[PDB]
């Protein structure tokens, strides 16, 4: 029996996502083995030597638990996270551990409800910008949801508003809107 | 019931061109 | 319980179940379609999830879409009130007649029936064709096949079996469109109801139509011969009835499992074939066979691919056949018709202790002119008649009066030939065949043997010219 | 038909010409108050299509 | 004036903007596009691109979908956005794309506008079952003497035109297409017969010049030309015939008759086997999928003819098989000829010789037969069958018979004749009247002492007479739909007089 993830996570990658989140909800330790996780992956990126140490297909598993080891034993990580990369070393596995973190993150973010949503403009705007377009958000949530806001710039669409949502997409662009134009010029007759 | 801004602008741009072919007599 | 589908990849879909799985070959049912979509499952893949195959179109079949287990393979209705009904792989009546109101049903999944409940009978199924009566005859309750390419006349043939055995027949016949012409079935169906058959007005059918054609998905091709058995099975066990079934044809069964396999993830077997292609025919073969319960005449058209008897599902389906017919299209562009070569039908009865001494003889002797004649053609194409003076043209004259005299005007095929059909009895059969041997007809041409079926017949036309 | 085709030829190159005049005007006016206006009616339209579920 | 068509256009081409459900490219090469996404997409949906090719949703799978894209995979790069249409795929229908030329998708190509079609139909809509068709018993008047008489097509048929290349198979098509004129034109709408020719992995300039000999002829007024050419990718080919073939079942399913050809099959079944070979599918024979047999059924058998409870409408389908060398054995056109009721037959030997049409009598088949005949021509055509074989056993004398019997000489110089008969130029197709009558003459022995140098000449001057001074017989004739002896004695009297007329 494994609880239900939020979302469907595919690949052997979220396989193993699937199930570190089910034994952490089981527990009471899905808010702490989120957190180690975040940490550990901010630690291997920070130090780029501990990821090529991991990857390393050469190097035996003994050496990787243990560096595993002594760098888990400082983010206080107890006993699910230290089970799980156990169980990653003792695989051929540990080579996407960069997987499987993004996995569990992708899962935890529908836990918590959070919708990513990708704004692109021409420039730049805040004040009335900003406080519309947080509104105008706000409508498409159900209750019990987030928004996760990412703003982008791109000169290549003139202007006008390019907002995407979690599977949903709008193109209400200066630029897409004249080419449509020129292309009903172009097959008037 | 506004209509759509660039609509309004390409309906401009056919009248000015209409307004200039006419009066170059309808030159190119 | 209830499964949500996972992958849909042509006829096949992938359903992943929540509490418990569908055993292998259940039948599961598809919630937000219009009409039925069945699903059949094929596999299990792990992590709950099952590999099945659909009887119909898979378009507009979301992922996450509600599938239902029936809890039991594909039941299909089975009875009298089958009789003179068409249905589909599902058992759906497609007459437009209503539903078929019966209290039996039986699933289309079945295990052979054991070593015990076998016949060892073999009796001489007469048909009125002189090439199969003589050379290859059929048994009366046994496994019949026809072999041929597309053209060579595989269709007429078993129409003509129809004609000639099914109107006096003893019992019910069933007839299972495989994979054919809808313009077949609809031609088919019309000649029943015209010859009283199938009766639309009171209960006195006696044929009963499975359909699924050329038109319908690879699963429903791959399926629609198990429903033909079906039907036939319950009249042969629960009736104990004396069945014809007619399989037309029995190559799209196996032509649609290498379609399916495919997409089941399977590494190819020869010539692109599924790797159970042996496996899948002899589970499906060895059901349709005469038990100590009641005896089923099975008559299968065989579609060769390419005309080629060595492809991998032809060659399988030899083994599984008592008398086979080999259709030939270089006897079929000589205009001789029914185009059944001689040197390659045989029978499993013609044995001199089952249909006698001379009809044995006979028939060895005229495979012997045929195949001395066979030799001699060599010679003859390249160099010329000019071979052995009296004794080799003596051969050739009389091997082409045989290749003459093996044709004969079908009742079927009246209609866009012209000449009378003929049925011949097997006495005059060997008489006819007894003359051209012993030599008493050398002086008659060999036009006047061509597309007549008694011998009587041919010095009729030979005293015409 | 030495007409229609004339009028045909003519009626061709003046949809080309008009086509590449409408391109070069309007991608030439360019100004950024219209701009900003769009850009609140695309915001209204984002807001709108919200509330419309 | 074309300033208000300017304005109106982008006045109607309203933007309706709204959030859809997208999907983003995960990988795109080998015309399959894996997309990252559409959760609630359809199996054969069809999905647009950020570039505006279109795509159908082939493989659902549970990380990502796969999409056979309808075009050039140099426009879609990964990445991209794919909305849904909502929709399976479909093309436009209707009888607004008469005379008009479109691609795969139903788009116009011949730059004479948009279409104003309201109905849209699946291209992948299964065929009829057994209850709704009935028997074929409608002439298919395709005006050629050797197919009208030995191959008789019918509406609701399939007929196979099926030989090598360059043996006119696409010269039978077209004529046939051609000599509808003469039906459309007429007021008897039963008559009536709607053309579709869709042209597979062809060149563009063949389907140019096509379209200008249906322009010519005014045949391109009740004809759609699908045209997916050599050009075009796999797909586009592949669709091209089911896309002509729902264009084709809206007027079966309407009442009324259409027509359609594929020219050519045996290049959509090229065009499959790229996309399954690259779709990394088994191959079989000749590295072909196991399915492409139920490629061309699951199209053909879309022809049918409706009964009278669905309206009464008709499709026939003229598929073309193109050999190599002559070999009819292989493995494709095996597969056309088990689905189809019938081939014509093209032989590359008679087409060296100067016989054109160059039909191989003894190898054309027409499963249907005389059940889809007039009975003038049926009546005829059965003698000259019959004629016909007794000249092809007796020909094999002719090599050596220095001296040869009475009767069979009779038989050869009858059999010349009717070779000599069954020719006829190309883009002339004769009217059913006009045929029978020459069959008729040349199978009764008016020609035995006219030379068979001359028969194409008797054959213009003898039916200008008949449509001239002789009216009154032709008027007997379609009154009674037969022959009578009556006027098989005034047929007689006609002929004598008019070879008198000519030499004496
Ligand atoms: N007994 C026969 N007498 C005369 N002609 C025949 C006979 N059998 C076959 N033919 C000819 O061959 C054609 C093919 O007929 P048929 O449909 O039986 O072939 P088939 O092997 O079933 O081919 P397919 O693969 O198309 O189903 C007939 O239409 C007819 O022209
Ligand atoms: N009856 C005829 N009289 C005169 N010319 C003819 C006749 N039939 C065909 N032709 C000519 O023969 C040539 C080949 O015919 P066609 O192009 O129709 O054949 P095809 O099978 O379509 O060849 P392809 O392989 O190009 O498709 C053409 O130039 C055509 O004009
Ligand atoms: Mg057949
Ligand atoms: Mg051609």
């Amino acid at each position: 029996q494994l609880v239900k993830a939020p979302i469907q996570v595919f690949g052997i990658e979220g396989r193993y996502a699937t199930a570190l989140y089910s034994a952490a909800v089981k527990q009471k330790k899905l808010e702490a083995v989120e957190k180690d996780l975040v940490q550990l992956n901010a630690s291997l990126k920070k130090f780029p030597r501990l990821g090529e140490l991991l990857k390393n297909p050469t190097l035996s598993r003994q050496l990787k638990k243990d560096a595993i080891g002594s760098m888990l034993k400082e983010q206080k990580a107890v006993d699910l996270t230290s089970n799980f990369l156990d169980l990653l070393t003792e695989n051929n596995r540990l080579k996407m551990v960069d997987g499987v973190i993004n996995a569990f993150k992708t899962i935890m973010a529908a836990h918590r409800g959070e919708v990513i949503c990708e704004v692109t403009s021409a420039k730049p705007l805040d004040e009335a910008a900003r406080k519309d377009l947080e509104v105008a958000l706000k409508g498409f949530l159900k209750p019990g949801q987030n928004i996760k806001l990412t703003l982008k710039t791109d000169p290549a669409i003139i202007g006008g508003l390019v907002v995407s949502i979690g599977d949903r997409f709008v193109d209400m662009s200066i630029g897409t809107k004249i080419k449509r134009y020129t292309a009903a010029l172009k097959t008037a007759v | 019931k506004a209509v759509d801004p660039i609509q309004k602008l390409f309906l401009d741009k056919i009248k000015e061109y209409d307004q200039k072919s006419k009066a170059a007599g309808g030159k190119l | 319980s209830n499964g949500q589908i996972t992958a849909v990849i042509g006829a096949v879909v992938d359903v992943q179940f929540e509490d418990q799985l569908p055993p292998i070959l259940n039948a599961l049912e598809v919630q937000g379609r219009s009409p039925r979509l069945i699903l059949e499952v094929a596999q299990h893949l792990g992590e709950n999830t099952v590999r099945t195959i659909a009887m119909d179109g898979t378009e507009g079949l979301v992922r996450g879409q509600n599938v239902l287990d029936t809890g039991a393979p594909i039941k299909i209705p089975v009875g009298p009130e089958t009789l003179g009904r068409i249905m589909n792989v599902i058992g759906e009546p497609i007459d437009e007649r209503g539903p078929i109101v019966t209290d039996k049903f039986a699933a289309i999944h079945a295990d052979a029936p054991e070593f015990v409940e076998m016949s060892v009978q073999q009796e001489i199924l007469v048909t009125g064709i002189k090439v199969v009566d003589l050379l290859a005859p059929y048994a009366k309750g046994g496994k019949i096949g026809l072999f041929g390419g597309a053209g060579v006349g595989k269709t007429v043939l078993i129409m003509e079996l129809i004609n000639n055995v099914a109107k006096a027949h003893g019992g019910y016949s069933v007839f299972a469109g495989v994979g054919e012409r809808t313009r077949e079935g609809n031609d088919l169906y019309h000649e029943m109801i015209e010859s009283g058959v199938i009766s639309l007005k009171d209960k006195t059918s006696k044929v009963a139509l499975v359909y699924g054609q050329m038109n319908e998905p690879p699963g429903a091709r791959a399926r629609v011969a198990l429903t033909g058995l079906t039907v036939a099975e319950y009249f042969r066990d629960q009736e104990g009835q004396d069945v014809l079934l007619f399989i037309d044809n029995i190559f799209r069964f196996t032509q649609a499992g290498s379609e399916v396999s495919a997409l089941l993830g399977r590494i190819p077997s020869a010539v692109g074939y599924q790797p159970t292609l042996a496996t899948d025919m002899g589970t499906m073969q060895e059901r349709i066979t005469t038990t100590k319960k009641g005896s089923i005449t099975s008559v299968q058209a065989i579609y060769v691919p390419a005309d080629d008897l060595t492809d991998p599902a032809p060659a399988t389906t030899f083994a599984h056949l008592d008398a086979t017919t080999v259709l030939s299209r270089a006897i079929a562009e000589l205009g001789i018709y029914p185009a059944v070569d001689p040197l390659d039908s045989t029978s499993r009865i013609l044995d001199p202790n089952i249909i006698g001494e001379e009809h044995y003889n006979i028939a060895r002797g005229v495979q012997k002119i045929l195949q001395d004649y066979k030799s001699l053609q060599d010679i003859i194409a390249i160099l010329g008649m000019d071979e052995l003076s009296e004794e080799d043209k003596l051969i050739v004259s009389r091997a082409r009066k045989i290749q003459r005299f093996l044709s004969q005007p079908f009742q079927v095929a009246e209609v866009f030939t012209g000449h009378a059909g003929k049925l011949v009895p097997i006495k005059d059969t060997i008489k006819g065949f007894k003359m051209i041997l012993n030599g008493e007809l050398d002086h008659l041409p060999e036009v006047a043997f061509y597309m007549v079926g008694p011998i009587e017949e041919v010095v009729a036309k030979a005293e015409k010219i | 038909d030495y007409h229609l085709e004339t009028e045909r030829a003519q009626r061709q190159i003046k949809q080309k010409n008009m086509v590449d005049w409408i391109v070069r005007n309007v991608m030439k006016s360019i100004t950024p108050e219209q701009e900003r206006l769009m850009l609140s009616k695309c915001i209204s339209d984002l807001k709108a299509m919200s509330i419309k579920a | 004036e074309i300033s208000a068509v300017l304005e109106e256009k982008i006045l109607g081409a309203a933007p309706k903007e709204n959030l859809e459900e997208t999907g983003r490219v995960l990988s795109i090469g080998d015309g399959i596009a894996r997309v990252y996404g559409l959760k609630n997409i359809q199996a054969e949906e069809m999905v647009e691109f950020s570039s505006g090719l279109k795509g159908m949703a082939l493989n659902l799978e549970p990380d990502n979908v796969g999409i056979v894209v309808f075009g050039n995979d140099k426009h879609i790069k990964e990445g991209d956005i794919v909305k849904r249409t909502g929709a399976i795929v479909d093309v436009p229908v209707g009888e607004e794309l008469l005379g008009r030329v479109v691609d795969a998708l139903g788009n116009p190509i011949d730059g004479k506008g948009p279409i104003g079609s309201k109905t849209r139909q699946r291209v992948g809509v299964k065929a009829p079952g057994i209850i709704p068709r009935v028997s074929v018993r409608e002439p298919m008047q395709t005006g050629m003497k050797a197919v009208d008489s030995l191959v008789p097509i019918g509406r609701g048929q399939r007929e196979l035109i099926i030989g090598d290349r360059q043996t006119g198979k696409t010269a039978i098509a077209i004529d046939a297409i051609i000599n509808q004129k003469r039906f459309n034109d007429a007021q008897d709408e039963k008559k009536k017969l709607y053309c579709v020719y869709v042209a597979i992995g062809q060149k563009r300039s063949t389907v140019a010049q096509i379209v200008k000999r249906l322009t010519d002829t005014d045949a391109m007024r009740y004809t759609i030309v699908v045209s997916a050419t050599a050009s075009d990718a796999a797909p586009l080919q592949y669709l091209a015939p089911y896309s002509g073939c729902a264009m084709g079942e809206f007027f079966r399913d309407n009442g009324k008759h259409a027509l359609i050809i594929y020219d050519d099959l045996s290049k959509q079944a090229v065009a499959y086997r790229q996309m399954s070979l690259l779709l990394r599918r088994p191959p079989g024979r000749e590295a072909y999928p196991g399915d492409v047999f139920y490629l061309h059924s699951r199209l053909l058998e879309r022809a049918a003819k409706m009964s009278e409870s669905n309206g009464g409408g008709s499709l026939t389908a003229l598929p073309v098989i193109e050999t190599q060398a002559g070999d009819v054995s292989a493995y494709i056109p095996t597969n056309v000829i088990s689905i189809t009721d019938g081939q014509i037959f093209l032989e590359t030997e008679l087409f060296y010789k100067g016989i054109r049409p160059a039909i191989n009598v003894g190898l054309s088949v027409s499963r249907v037969g005389s059940a889809a005949q007039t009975r003038a021509m049926k009546q005829v055509a059965g003698s000259m069958k019959l004629e016909l074989a007794q000249y092809r056993e007796v020909a094999a004398f002719a090599q050596f018979g220095s001296d040869l019997d009475a009767s069979t000489q009779q038989l050869l110089s009858r059999g010349v004749r009717l070779t000599e008969l069954l020719k006829q130029g190309q883009y002339v197709p004769m009217a059913i009247e006009d045929q029978v009558a020459i069959i008729y003459c040349g199978v009764r022995g008016h020609l035995d002492k006219v030379e068979p140098s001359k028969i194409t000449k008797f054959e213009k001057e003898f039916s200008q007479h008949i449509k001239t001074s002789h009216r009154d017989i032709l008027d007997t004739i379609a009154k009674e739909g037969q022959i009578s002896p009556d006027t098989d004695a005034k047929l007689k009297k006609v002929v004598t007089d008019f070879l008198s007329t000519f030499q004496a």
